[PDB]
Formats: structure tokens, C-alpha cells, sequence
């Protein structure tokens, strides 16, 4: 209906996934 | 791709039946940055990565202690420092890695060939190319072609059997 494409991703996302990386990173540090 | 991380997942079990703990945990980190280095997927990959990081605790946690129960203070010497110095990672891979390898080649000449064997070549070049590639900085441009050339045999033997053809 709207021809306005949405981004595949979203900046919650990205947030989440950055918290997640930092855990990661963590175990290695 | 995301199904070759998978793959690992099964015979990272495998190991963990050998009680390789060690492979385990380097290769397990192995396959979180392949998932970043993996091109976007839908949200389903990313349950996948949240079942992964429940497995690295698992991982540490995988003994429970009940191992620990006897002798104790080695338990933590072996998985406290194989663990912690990442040094000591790559050369028990080397070790592995490196007798996995030439073990693998007696396999193909007197075992028979079989997909199996090939979908085990391509975790074999992984395990060479994760560790040259993560110490590739520390490898001189001219020591990393000695060891390319190496791959290039083990990849030639996995073209031939693309083919269909053997050596």
C-alpha cells in the first residue's frame, strides 16, 4: 500500500545484537 | 556459509565424544565469527547464534565439577590454561590438526571414498584457514605461501574428488 520500503533491519536490533557481541568479546577478554 | 556452521556443530560434538575439549573451544569461537562474517539472514540465524552462546557457558560448565571431584587442581591447569592462553590453542591444534591431517590421507588410501570424506576436507581447510587467517599477521608473506601451497594439495584432493576422478 505505501511504496515507502522499510530497512530489513532495525536499530533495536542492532542494539541487541551489540550486547550480545560485547558478551562475546568479554569471554576473550 | 550458515550450513557449513552447522556441520561444524555435529562434529564438534564428535569431538567432545574424543573429550578434545580444547578443539572444541577454539573451534566453537571459530564458528560465532563466521556467523558475523556470514551475510545477513532472517531473524531464524539469529536464534541459532543465541543457542550457540548458551553453549560456550555449557561449555565451561559442560565438567559440572564432577570431573574436578578428583584431582581437581589439574582439572582447571588443563582447562585454565588451553583455554585462557590462546598461544596454547593453536599449537595443541597444530598437534590435532596437524595428525588429523596425515591420518586423514591414510583414510582416503586405505579407507574407501565416500561424501562423508569430502564434507570432512572442507572442515579440514577450515581448521587451517581459521588459524593461518587469525595469525596470518604473524606469518611473513613468504612463510604463508609455503604453507598456502600446502592447502592447495589438500584443496587439489578435494577438486579431484569433485570431479569425480582420484589421484
Amino acid at each position: 500500500n505505501v511504496p515507502e520500503i522499510k530497512a530489513k533491519e532495525v536499530n533495536v536490533d542492532d542494539e541487541k545484537e551489540d550486547k550480545l557481541a560485547q558478551r562475546l568479546r568479554a569471554l576473550r577478554g | 556459509m550458515a550450513s557449513n556452521a552447522a556441520r561444524v556443530v555435529a562434529t564438534a560434538k564428535d569431538f567432545d565424544k574424543v573429550g578434545l575439549g580444547i578443539i572444541g573451544y577454539y573451534l566453537q569461537l571459530y564458528a560465532v565469527e563466521l556467523i558475523l562474517s556470514e551475510e545477513d539472514r532472517s531473524q531464524e540465524m539469529t536464534a541459532l547464534a543465541t543457542e550457540l552462546l548458551d553453549t560456550i557457558e555449557a561449555f565451561k560448565k559442560e565438567i559440572g565439577g564432577e570431573s574436578e571431584a578428583e584431582d581437581s587442581d589439574k582439572s582447571l591447569h588443563v582447562m585454565n590454561t588451553l583455554i585462557h592462553d590462546q598461544e596454547k590453542a593453536k599449537i595443541y591444534m597444530l598437534n590435532f590438526t596437524m595428525s588429523l591431517y596425515n591420518e586423514k590421507l591414510k583414510q582416503l588410501k586405505d579407507g574407501p571414498w565416500d561424501v562423508m570424506l569430502k564434507r570432512s576436507l572442507w572442515c579440514c581447510i577450515d581448521l587451517f584457514s581459521c588459524i593461518l587467517h587469525l595469525w596470518k599477521e604473524n606469518i611473513s608473506e613468504t612463510s604463508t605461501n609455503s604453507l598456502q601451497k600446502r592447502i592447495k594439495y589438500c584443496k587439489i584432493y578435494l577438486s579431484k574428488l569433485a570431479k569425480g576422478e582420484i589421484g
